């Protein structure tokens, strides 16, 4: 019915699909000293969405349900409701509820609730360490640190609001949070299941291309990085477009409209990442204008122009 | 091959509790988590309970908090739900699940009737 | 020639147009009695945005640029910067920065910062009371009041992510916000300029039909309803797709894609909002797997069935 | 009929003060924010100043800050830009715009030239 | 018209709730087409809608 | 012809909720303002509810407001009545009827009644 | 009617430009109502709408529906539009034939609500 | 009574663009169909485009398809013909006519002639 194809939007139009801000940048680099596999993001070409990847860039890093207090503490544990207050699902074939977050970190952000009999509210920081042996998101069981011992409700409707990341200020600078190490979603000892695989570019030459963006910091000193293979507008068109996959690697080239020209080519794989044909890390200089088209479907062993 | 073989179900009255289990083979067991779930008649399956792998999170549906109970026994790669103060709207068959990697599996269930009601045949 | 249609999602898989978070569901009501002139949320049918419409669903309602702080006070001054960091230029076509709120109310959020010379962080919760004679966002100027009086710096990047509203307790419960009053976008006795024009059926026995959020609420009893004219969705996928408006009205079916039962059907105007032959105050029962369905173009004096 | 005239444009030396004046006629020029726009020879217009209604609210393009100052006389329905410390760079065609409603209106401007030189000729 | 009046909440619309033309209780039973006075054609009437507050004697119009 | 048959009283206790339900058949039924109607012992009948053919306008005796609601299903010609909050007072028969052209058919109605 | 159609883009809805029964160009200044043979009352017409490419002699019918009290039926003014099961099949600037079959109603609705056979249409 | 006047006729340019006009009086001219029809030397009258009472239906003979545009001003009741791209074939006396109940009206007529000829005389 229709061709595949990729959205006319510039980098700065769009949005990360791990975290809910604007992208902001390309970077390429090698990835295989460590292993590659996010969950949000997560989208073949032909609109399947894969891991705990869901449409909205709103609902990423976002919980909701209800909250209890944990004596001794000013900590609450979350009982995870599905997106419309109704019961969550942990036997769904997903690693987790759609949204979660996907790197070991702390997120720092804003616990809301509603009484529902007087309609009156609250608001506390709270944050939410997804290392956590009580970070159990797949089971519906999440744990916050907030600034309050006493100002939550059982029974009422809460949410989270994800904001930012923090790093302890007296350890190394930025050793945290850490974008490429996952969460175990059912909390310790326990395997993830129903995960998107790993990436890794297998072409001699190629590396992985990064839509890039740096999360808000509030407080110490964190590694702000946060890199997704595909922006949340390419999952958002690929699942409405729903254009069946011709071959395994859709060529595209990156164009200044006001020109005509080509600033470079990469490697779409119908599986959901993009390739660069570079050797080391580097980031692109691009005109703001600049976007992406989709030029042909190729084979797997196309070689790249360089970038 | 994964195995699940659910057993302990029955016909029982309103109020009582009964245990169900299941026994697992062909996979660790252990580090993975377990789950029941349960199909009354005229409906699909529905979530009841789940497990991680040390027991130290468990969750429950809504409708059974506070009344059932799930636990585990690694090294006897067994599967438990306590069911206390069963209702009638509690009947159902009770399957175990887990999911291994990409794939679910799931065992052929062990049959609950809750009722007062002394007269039912086939 | 392009054919028009509009996206295949359901309600709840989309996102509210005036502030991040996602719809939960259609509400119709009668509104003659006052002026519905939302300015996020605005695009015609052939994608041209309008108002202070822009295309991130993140960066609704954020503010970003360099803070001064107010002297005996915990208020800062943030002096706008565009949502890329770029210049504000006061003179552009537009009622305020895209993404400003477009309502009369106190927006709770987070204040945060990186100083760029050693990557230290801070965040700070911070209101905006957009009813302020300090609210001045179309000529550069907007006042935050947060819970702190010294630790952020000048000169450094402030990003202002929203949560939720509050309400004074002490006063009526719900008094406040007020979604349909747009801000002074340039402060006390200044004229807004550059709006989207104001709605409102046309046709006799119509209403609009609302996608309707609730916000998150952070303090006292605020009236925590938001509806917006397009879903941001919408507004996403007619800018993309930009395909001509064959007269002015799309008819839309309501459609359950299991049965292809149509649940009701509705009116989309080409200027961008949608209306249904309805008489009262209504939340509309839907199956959660509904969706809109582009039938045909029509006249502005179409009958609807009767939703 | 909007009309917009500015006045009060010449040839100073660096360092030296200049007053701009804009008279406003045919809309009430209270109650709407008022601008002030500078363009150098060959270059596109840059925003200098903005003012509101009351003049409680104002703004300036960081190259101005702390020289200039923005102000305004609503019963006489006039705008002013006081600009001190004048820099060469500083030289360009100043106008005063405003937006009413969908449309925008601009003035001819007046010629600010900030140099030690002193021949010029049509 | 007679009757009272239910304002509809968003507009400046209200729905009257007839009367009959004494005060009495109205019965849509009754075998006519309409309480009796009713307009027979299709068109927009326009008119003025008076009330009185019983307990202190105030009007409006 | 045309008929209609009530159905669903019974005798209750006080503050209960009841469903009443007249089938109609031998007209299009959609189309037609269709009324409830009761008789107590001694008394005249009176007029309880009324709605138009797609329930967007309906009404309620003073009597019964606020606790009975009138609904209609017109593909299974079908009137219903919900009756909540029941007292003593409303003990009577209940009757649907309509009305066609010049003519007015009623039901031969449900006996309700409502005691301690 | 016979005339020629074009496609109304993103629905199955086509125009057809009117011809006379002959397909000799139709006169909207004639002193009649409306085309001679027009449907003279209000309702939802269901036929086929046949056509033939007439390069190759290729040929297609599909199912279609006229609304007779539709603002888009102009008959006096040679435009009528058709709501059909295609999106595509139909050729521009080719001979095209509705042949009628019956009359529909809206099944959700009161029965036999229409065709209302004594309304004329606003030809 | 009825009256109709057409306007806007002359000697023009293959190629170039002409706007007729036709002012009605006499009854409401909302609600009424028009038409343009033109009568060209040598030939009897035959329609150019005709447009329904809103202005939502209009047709155009098949000669003049793409070129021309039919419109209307109800509250001013004046007709209009937007004619491009004309062609030496166009020229022709042009008419407004309608029909109100059973009877005809037409305008005396304007006329068009297109030529890059431009010697004529009576």
């Amino acid at each position: 019915t229709k061709p595949f194809s990729v959205p006319v939007l510039t980098v700065e139009e769009m949005t990360n699909s791990r975290f809910p801000i604007p992208l902001e940048k390309l970077f390429t680099g090698p990835s295989s000293a460590f292993v590659v596999q996010p969950q949000n993001g997560r989208c073949t070409t032909d609109g399947v969405l894969l891991g705990t990847t869901q449409l909205s860039p709103v609902n990423i890093c976002t919980f909701r349900g209800d909250v209890t207090h944990i004596t001794g503490s000013r900590n609450y544990t979350m009982n995870l409701a599905s997106q419309n207050w109704n019961d969550y699902d942990p036997t769904e074939e997903i690693p987790a509820p759609l949204g979660t977050p996907d790197f070991v970190g702390k997120i720092q952000g804003v616990l809301t609730q509603t009484t529902r009999t007087d309609g009156s509210t609250r608001g506390h920081k709270a944050t939410v360490y997804t290392g956590s042996a009580d970070f159990a998101p797949k089971l519906g069981r999440v744990q916050f640190e907030t600034d309050t011992d006493r100002d939550f409700e059982a029974n009422q409707n809460t949410k989270f609001t994800p904001v930012g990341v923090i790093q302890d200020g007296g350890t190394t600078h930025r050793n945290e949070p850490q974008q490429w190490v996952l969460p175990s979603y059912s909390g310790r000892n326990t395997h993830n299941v129903h995960l998107a695989p790993a990436v890794a570019p297998t072409f001699p030459g190629e590396q992985l291309l990064f839509f890039r963006s740096t999360m808000p910091g509030c407080s110490g000193y964190p590694n702000m990085d946060l890199d997704c293979l595909l922006p949340q507008e390419w999952v958002q068109y690929f699942y409405q477009e729903a254009a069946p996959a011709q071959s395994d690697v859709a060529l595209l080239r990156f164009v200044n409209p006001d020109t005509g020209r080509v600033l470079f080519e990469c490697k779409l794989h119908k599986s959901g990442y993009v390739t660069v044909a570079h050797t080391g890390q580097h980031d692109l200089v691009i005109p703001p204008n600049g976007y992406f088209r989709f030029d042909s479907w190729v084979n797997q062993f196309y070689t790249l122009a360089p970038m | 091959q994964v195995q699940l073989q659910e057993s302990g179900g029955g016909l029982v009255q309103p109020g009582s509790s009964l245990r169900l289990s299941c026994a697992a083979s062909g996979f660790t067991f252990g580090g993975y988590a377990m789950h029941w779930v349960r199909q009354a008649p005229g409906k699909g399956p529905e979530w009841v309970s789940s497990i991680n792998s040390g027991g130290d999170i468990t969750n429950y549906a809504t409708s059974v908090k506070g009344r059932f109970s799930i636990s585990r026994d690694n090294p006897s790669k067994t599967l438990y739900l306590q069911m206390n103060s069963l209702r009638p709207e509690d009947s159902a068959v009770y399957y175990c699940k887990t999911q291994l990697a990409n794939r679910d599996y799931r065992g052929q269930g062990t049959q609950v009737t809750v009722s007062s009601h002394h007269h039912h045949h086939h």
